[PDB]
RNA sequence: GCCCGGAUAGCUCAGUCGGUAGAGCAGGGGAUUCCGUAUCCCCGUGUCCUUGGUUCGAUUCCGAGUCCGGGCACCA
RNA sequence: UUGACUGGGGCGGUACACCUGUCAAACGGUAACGCAGGUGUCCUAAGGCGAGCUCAGGGAGGACAGAAACCUCCCGUGGAGCAGAAGGGCAAAAGCUCGCUUGAUCUUGAUUUUCAGUACGAAUACAGACCGUGAAAGCGGGGCCUCACGAUCCUUCUGA
RNA sequence: CUCUCGCCCACGCAGUUUUAUCCGGUAAAGCGAAUGAUUAGAGGUCUUGGGGCCGAAACGAUCUCAACCUAUUCUCAAACUUUAAAUGGGUAAGAAGCCCGGCUCGCUGGCGUGGAGCCGGGGUGGAAUGCGAGUGCCUAGUGGGCCACUUUUGGUAAGC
RNA sequence: GUCUACGGCCAUACCACCCUGAACGCGCCCGAUCUCGUCUGAUCUCGGAAGCUAAGCAGGGUCGGGCCUGGUUAGUACUUGGAUGGGAGACCGCCUGGGAAUACCGGGUGCUGUAGGCU
C-alpha cells in the first residue's frame, strides 16, 4: 500500500497567494542579545544624562 | 633517466609570503600580537619591535595600520656613541642603553617627561611602572622578540628593561631576565645589576690580561684603540644613562650633499633584446655557411 | 548478451569503471592499433576517418568486430604493413544488467533494483571520428571501401569522410612538405612534433 | 686567486648498527665513544620488518658527530688502515664523502673478548666558510651554484693534502 | 533520508578558489565594522570556529553587534512562506564590507554638492538618474570608400 | 538454470610462508635373498587453468574469462 | 499481547535515530528497498598552553647491508600525518618530539543548526568567577571542522 | 480595526526590469594542468630480466626485447578539475538620510583617545513601470493526487 | 640611484643558471669567560671586529620554465524564453536574448606604506 514521498509541486503558488513579505524593519531596533558590558555602559550613559547635564547644555545650546 | 623532478610542480605551487620567503616574520605571532580587539574599533596596539643584527641593535614602537605598519619613534645603536658609550654596540648593556633611549625619546614627544621618570637608579629588579591618576596614563606596549628564541639573558631582554625603566607600560615577568636560576626559582637581582652595566664583559677583559694578553689583542682590539679599560667600563655605561634621560630628541643631519645617480643597470627593452637575438641568430649561421665550408 | 537496441541511446550519466564499480568485466578490444605501427610519417601521407552522424553508446564488442572487418579487408588488397588503422574511441561506460529470475517470481520484483556489470561502451558525439586509416596516396579507393565493410558493424548512421590532414597529424596534407621542409615540423616516429620559435635559443643551435 | 672559499672538514659522524640491543649495543656505544670522547647518543627503527630481528622504536645503533680540530685527527686514523685510498664512487653526487672500516681494533683500541668487534661509517662533509645560512634559523636560504662543491672538486682536495690514490676502477 | 547535517552541501564552496591556501593575510583582521555598517558573508575554511552556515554564505545582511573577535549580523533567511529577519554571530574572518551601497554614498556625496552648485549658479542641473534612453539621431560617414559585400560561408567538413 | 569453493606430474592429493612445486599409487632402476614375496632406495613427470595488475620477487595475492562439480527453492 | 517500513504479504533487509560524497539540475531545499560508505566508540592526552622541529617520496653516497635496518647530504606545495567513514582544512602548522598542566571547572542569559520556526542533541559569540600556560599579546570553558546520543513519572547521590 | 488618496509631490508596496555590488562550480571545456583511468610509436640511456658473438676468462669489445626517463599522441570521468557560462540568489537605489554644534559614560585608554548614547540646529526633487496599504481575531475543508513541455534517478522497456 | 628595520597587497615578487655590486648597511666570518643550549658553540645563546663580497642579499641577463594579462579559438560549444518546426526515433534546424574554455599567438615581469641611513 505505497504512498508518495515528498513533493514540492504547488507549494510554490500558495505562498505567493498571500504575498511573502519582508519582516517589516521599522526604527529602533531592540538591544536583545547585544554584549553585556557595552549594553551596561550604555544605560549608566543613560541614567546620568537626564540628571547632571542639562544646566550646562542648554547654555551651549 | 632517473625520476620525475618537477617540470609541473611550477603550474601548481603557491608561494607563500614575501615576509615569509625573506625569512623575516612568521605571521603566525604577528597575528595574535598586532590585531585589535575589535570592539575598541580604533584604539591602537603599541608594539615594540626589538631586532639585534650584526653590529647593530634596532628598537621601534610600531603599531598597525591596513596599508601598513606606522611607526612612532625608534632608537638606534649607531646613534648611541653620541651618548657616551663609543664601542661594544651589541652587548647587554647597549641593549639596555637603547632601550632607555627609545622610553626617553617616546615620552619627550607625548610630553610625558616629568611624569612617569621611571627607575632612575639601575638596579634591575623587577620595576614595574603604574599609572598616576589625574595625568594622562603610562604608555602601554607590547613587546615582540619575533624570530629569537627567548631564553633567559636574551639581549632583547635587555631592552626590555630600559624600556619598564623608561616608563613604558609593559606586562612582563623576570624569569627571562639574566639573573634567574634554572633549578632555583629565585631571581638574583644583584647578577642583573652586574649584567647591565657590563661587569661581566669587563671581567672577560679581567681573564684575558692575566692570562693571555696576546688573545686579549685578537678580540677586543677596538677598546684598546681609542681608551677602555674594564674599571672605568662601569662608570662610562652610568655616564650614559645620565645622557639620554636629558636629551633624546634625535637631531638629524640635513641629508642632501649631492645630486647624482647612476648606480645599476636599467632594464633593456623589447626591441633591444628582440635584436639580440637575431644578433646571435647571424653569427651562428656565419660559423656553420663560411666556416665549415673552408 | 542482450540485443545492442537495449544498450544504445545515451541514457544514464557516464559511470565509469573505478574504486565504486569494481566488478565490470573486460572490454573485447585490448588492442587498438593493427596496421603497421612502426611507420613514420611521410610513408602514410592520406588518413581516412568515418564519421559519426548521431548521438549514441557502440559497445566494445562491436568495435572489436569493426576492426576486424578492416584489418581483412586492406590486407586482401593493400597487402600486409601497407595501412595503418588506428580505431580512436576506447569504452569506457559500465552498463548494468538487472538480472532477474537468479521461471519464477522468487528473487525479488523491482525491489533491489540496480544492477550488476554487464559491459563496456562507448559514447559517441555527432562529428566524432570512429575509426582512423592511413595509408599512401595510391591506395585512396581502398580507404573508403575498408570503412565501408566496417561500417555495417555500428548501429545507427556513419559517413565516411576522407580528411584534409596529413596523416594522423593536426596540419593540412597541402602545406606540409612544404612546412616540415624548413624546421617548423620534425618527425618522430608515427606522429609530428610542432617547435615554435619561443623556447631557449640552444635547441635552435641544435637544430641547422 | 680565490679567497675563502676553500674546503674545509665541516664535520664528522660515525655509526655502528647492530642488529639488537641489550648487551651487545651497549658496549659499541663504549667504543664509538673512546674513539671520540664524547657521549653516544642511541638511534632507533621505525619499520618493524620481521626478516632483521627488528622491531619499532627497538633501539638498533648508535652515532654520535665530531667537529672542529677533533674530526681531523680521527679521520686520519681512518685513513691509515684503509690506506689513504678510496674508489671513485666514496665521492658522492654533493661532494662529500665515507669508507668504512672493519674491526675497529684496528684504529687504536685496544681487543677485550668482554667487548667485542664493531665496525665503524666514518663520513666526512667537506665545507666552506657560508655554509651556515643554509641551517641557520633567521634568514635560511640556499648556496648558490658557484658556492656548492661537487664531486670531482673534492677528489681534487683529497689529493691535495693527504697525498691520496683515486683508485679508479 | 537525506543527512540534516551542519556542513553538508559543502564540498566546493568553503574550500580555497585554488592556490591562495594556507594562511591568511592580515587585513582581514585589520577591518573596521561599526554598526549599521552593511556586510556580506563568505564563510572561508580555513578558521574552524566561527563560520556561519551553507544557507547564508552569499547574503548580505547588517551589523548590530561588534564583541572582540566577531559581529553580530541580521541577516533575512526564505524560510517556506515567509522570511524572517535572523540574527548569527559571525566570526570576522568570515565576512567583509561589502561595496554594494558604496555606489550609492558617493552619489549622495556628489550629489548634495551639485545640488547647492545649482543654487549659487541658478539651474535646474535634474541630478536624478535615468535610464538608457534609445539612440540619438546620429550620422555615420563612409568617407570615399564603399560598404563592404560579405556573403554566407559554404559548408564543407 | 541462478549461486559456493575448486582447476597441479601418468593419476590423485596436501601445502603454492609474497621466496621450493613436495607426499602417496602406476611404470623405471637398483639393493636385499638360496630363489622369490613383500620391503627399501633412487630416478623420471608439473604452460602449478588462461591473461592482466600489485614489490632485485605471484602459480601463490588481487579480479576478469573459461571450465568442473557442489545449490538459494513460499500462500495462492 | 504478537511492531512498522515494504514495487501484495512473508523470508530477507533497515531505506525506523544519526554522519560523509554523489544524486541535486553553479544560492538554499528536494525523492526511490538510489549509488559508494560510516556510527552506538576511543582518548589524562589523542584535552589545554608554549617552545623546537618537518612530512611522504626520490637521488647520490656510507663495514657486514641485500628491494627493506642505521648514518649523511641534496631535492621535496603537502604527493605524508592529524584515533577512526569520507569531504573540507592544515607547513617556524591544526603534523612530530619535549616542557608544564587540568578551562574536560563554576554561573545567568543570547543566538545558530533540525524546525512548527517546539524540544533533545550539537555548535557559536559573549558576560560574571576562579585557574592554567607563556617573556608577552594572547590562547583555553574538551577532541581541527562536519556524527558519536535520550522526556514525564520513579530511584540515587550531591548543594545550602 | 488602524490609516492613505476626495482638489510644484504619494506614506508605502511588488512572483518585474534597469543601475551598481556581491554569491555559486552546473552545461561546456580540460587533462602536452593536479587525482583517477588509457592507446600508440620516437629519442635517450644508469641498468637489471633474457638472448647474439670476438673467449679458458675479464662492467676488455660489439646488437636486440623489456624496464625506466624525456618530449609527443589517442581516449574519458555522477562520487575529478586549472578554467567556466546561461538561467538564478542576496543587498542597495535617502529625511529612520546627510551635515554641524554641544554633553553623558562606571565601557575603552599616551591623548579633548575610541565608541555608543542623548540633546540642539541646518538644507527634501533623489532609477523605470504598476498599484491604495497596515493589522488583529475566530476559523471550516484538506493531510490517496494525477498529466504535460523541459531537466532528471532506478528499469531492457512500460498508459512503470 | 638604492638599502636596512617594520609592513600591506601575496610568483608581474617564484624557480634554475649566469654577470655586476660604489658608499652605508645587511651578512658571511672570529671566539666560548660569563647568559644559555647541545652527543657536536653546527643551530640557539653570549664576546668580538682579523678578514671577504665567494655565498646569501640587491640590480641585470636568458628567441628561458612558470605566473600575469590580451588576441585567436568564437559568436564556436552550451544556454533563457517560443512554435500544430523537421525527424520512425536519436536528435537537428530556426526565432528571441545572453555567451564560454584549451591548444596556438602577442605583451609584461613586483608595486608601494611608516621610520632611519647612504649617494
Ligand atoms: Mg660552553
Ligand atoms: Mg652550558
Ligand atoms: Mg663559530
Ligand atoms: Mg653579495
Ligand atoms: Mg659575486
Ligand atoms: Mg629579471
Ligand atoms: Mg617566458
Ligand atoms: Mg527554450
Ligand atoms: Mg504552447
Amino acid at each position: 500500500a505505497k504512498s508518495k514521498n515528498h513533493t514540492t509541486h504547488n507549494q510554490s503558488r500558495k505562498w505567493h497567494r498571500n504575498g511573502i513579505k519582508k519582516p517589516r524593519s521599522q526604527r529602533y531596533e531592540s538591544l536583545k542579545g547585544v554584549d553585556p558590558k557595552f549594553l551596561r555602559n550604555m544605560r549608566f550613559a543613560k541614567k546620568h544624562n537626564k540628571k547632571g547635564l542639562k544646566k550646562m547644555q542648554a547654555n551651549n545650546a | 633517466v632517473k625520476v620525475v623532478k618537477n617540470k609541473a610542480y611550477f603550474k601548481r605551487y603557491q608561494v607563500k609570503f614575501r615576509r615569509r620567503r625573506e625569512g623575516k616574520t612568521d605571521y603566525y605571532a604577528r597575528k595574535r600580537l598586532v590585531i585589535q580587539d575589535k570592539n575598541k574599533y580604533n584604539t591602537p596596539k603599541y608594539r615594540m619591535i626589538v631586532r639585534v643584527t650584526n653590529r647593530d641593535i634596532i628598537c621601534q614602537i610600531a603599531y598597525a595600520r591596513i596599508e601598513g605598519d606606522m611607526i612612532v619613534c625608534a632608537a638606534y645603536a649607531h646613534e648611541l656613541p653620541k651618548y657616551g658609550v663609543k664601542v661594544g654596540l651589541t652587548n647587554y648593556a647597549a641593549a639596555y642603553c637603547t632601550g632607555l633611549l627609545l622610553a626617553r625619546r617616546l615620552l619627550n614627544r607625548f610630553g610625558m617627561d616629568k611624569i612617569y621618570e621611571g627607575q632612575v637608579e639601575v638596579t634591575g629588579d623587577e620595576y614595574n611602572v603604574e599609572s598616576i591618576d589625574g595625568q594622562p596614563g603610562a604608555f602601554t606596549c607590547y613587546l615582540d622578540a619575533g624570530l629569537a628564541r627567548t631564553t633567559t639573558g636574551n639581549k632583547v631582554f635587555g631592552a626590555l628593561k630600559g624600556a619598564v625603566d623608561g616608563g613604558l607600560s609593559i606586562p612582563h615577568s623576570t624569569k627571562r631576565f639574566p639573573g634567574y636560576d634554572s633549578e632555583s626559582k629565585e631571581f638574583n637581582a644583584e647578577v642583573h645589576r652586574k649584567h647591565i652595566m657590563g661587569q661581566n664583559v669587563a671581567d672577560y677583559m679581567r681573564y684575558l690580561m692575566e692570562e693571555d694578553e696576546d688573545a686579549y689583542k685578537k678580540q677586543f682590539s677596538q677598546y684598546i684603540k681609542n681608551s677602555v679599560t674594564p674599571d672605568m667600563m662601569e662608570e662610562m655605561y652610568k655616564k650614559a644613562h645620565a645622557a639620554i634621560r636629558e636629551n633624546p630628541v634625535y637631531e638629524k643631519k640635513p641629508k642632501k650633499e649631492v645630486k647624482k645617480k647612476r648606480w645599476n643597470r636599467p632594464k633593456m627593452s623589447l626591441a633591444q633584446k628582440k635584436d639580440r637575438v637575431a644578433q646571435k641568430k647571424a653569427s651562428f649561421l656565419r660559423a656553420q655557411e663560411r666556416a665549415a665550408e673552408s | 548478451r542482450r540485443p545492442a537496441r537495449c544498450y544504445r541511446y545515451c541514457k544514464n550519466k557516464p559511470y565509469p569503471k573505478s574504486r565504486f564499480c569494481r566488478g565490470v568485466p573486460d572490454a573485447k578490444i585490448r588492442i587498438f592499433d593493427l596496421g603497421r605501427k612502426k611507420a613514420k610519417v611521410d610513408e602514410f601521407p592520406l588518413c581516412g576517418h568515418m564519421v559519426s552522424d548521431e548521438y549514441e553508446q557502440l559497445s566494445s564488442e562491436a568495435l572489436e568486430a569493426a576492426r576486424i572487418c578492416a584489418n581483412k579487408y586492406m590486407v586482401k588488397s593493400c597487402g600486409k604493413d601497407g595501412f595503418h588503422i588506428r580505431v580512436r574511441l576506447h569504452p569506457f561506460h559500465v552498463i548494468r544488467i538487472n538480472k532477474m529470475l537468479s521461471a519464477d517470481r522468487l528473487q525479488t520484483g523491482m525491489r533491489g533494483a540496480f544492477g550488476k556489470p554487464q559491459g563496456t561502451v562507448a559514447r559517441v558525439h555527432i562529428g566524432q571520428v570512429i575509426m582512423s586509416i592511413r595509408t599512401k596516396l595510391q591506395n585512396k579507393e581502398h580507404v573508403i571501401e575498408a570503412l565501408r565493410r566496417a561500417k555495417f558493424k555500428f548501429p545507427g548512421r556513419q559517413k565516411i569522410h576522407i580528411s584534409k590532414k596529413w596523416g594522423f597529424t593536426k596540419f593540412n596534407a597541402d602545406e606540409f612538405e612544404d612546412m616540415v621542409a624548413e624546421k617548423r615540423l620534425i618527425p618522430d616516429g608515427c606522429g609530428v612534433k610542432y617547435i615554435p620559435n619561443r623556447g631557449p635559443l640552444d635547441k635552435w643551435r641544435a637544430l641547422h | 686567486e680565490n679567497p675563502m672559499r676553500e674546503l674545509r672538514i665541516r664535520k664528522l659522524c660515525l655509526n655502528i648498527c647492530v642488529g639488537e640491543s641489550g648487551d651487545r649495543l651497549t658496549r659499541a656505544a663504549k667504543v664509538l665513544e673512546q674513539l671520540t670522547g664524547q657521549t653516544p647518543v642511541f638511534s632507533k627503527a621505525r619499520y618493524t620488518v620481521r626478516s632483521f630481528g627488528i622491531r619499532r622504536n627497538e633501539k638498533i645503533a648508535v652515532h654520535c658527530t665530531v667537529r672542529g680540530a677533533k674530526a681531523e685527527e680521527i679521520l686520519e686514523k681512518g685513513l691509515k688502515v684503509r690506506e689513504y685510498e678510496l674508489r671513485k664512487n666514496n665521492f658522492s653526487d654533493t661532494g662529500n664523502f665515507g669508507f668504512g672500516i672493519q674491526e675497529h681494533i684496528d684504529l687504536g683500541i685496544k681487543y677485550d673478548p668482554s667487548i667485542g668487534i664493531y665496525g665503524l661509517d666514518f663520513y666526512v662533509v667537506l665545507g666552506r666558510p657560508g655554509f651556515s645560512i643554509a641551517d641557520k634559523k633567521r634568514r635560511t636560504g640556499c648556496i648558490g651554484a658557484k658556492h656548492r662543491i661537487s664531486k670531482e672538486e673534492a677528489m681534487r682536495w683529497f689529493q691535495q693534502k693527504y697525498d691520496g690514490i683515486i683508485l679508479p676502477g | 533520508t537525506n543527512t540534516k547535517g551542519k556542513r553538508r552541501g559543502t564540498r566546493y564552496m568553503f574550500s580555497r578558489p585554488f592556490r591562495k591556501h594556507g594562511v591568511v593575510p592580515l587585513a582581514t583582521y585589520m577591518r573596521i565594522y561599526k554598526k549599521g555598517d552593511i556586510v556580506d558573508i563568505k564563510g572561508m575554511g580555513t578558521v574552524q570556529k566561527g563560520m556561519p552556515h551553507k544557507c547564508y554564505h552569499g547574503k548580505t545582511g547588517r551589523v548590530y553587534n561588534v564583541t572582540q573577535h566577531a559581529v553580530g549580523i541580521v541577516v533575512n533567511k526564505q524560510v517556506k512562506g515567509k522570511i524572517l529577519a535572523k540574527r548569527i554571530n559571525v566570526r570576522i574572518e568570515h565576512i567583509k564590507h561589502s561595496k554594494s551601497r558604496d555606489s550609492f554614498l558617493k552619489r549622495v556625496k556628489e550629489n548634495d554638492q551639485k545640488k547647492k552648485e545649482a543654487k549659487e549658479k541658478g539651474t535646474w542641473v535634474q541630478l536624478k538618474r535615468q535610464p538608457a534612453p534609445p539612440r540619438e539621431a546620429h550620422f555615420v560617414r563612409t568617407n570615399g570608400k564603399e560598404p563592404e559585400l560579405l556573403e554566407p560561408i559554404p559548408y564543407e567538413f
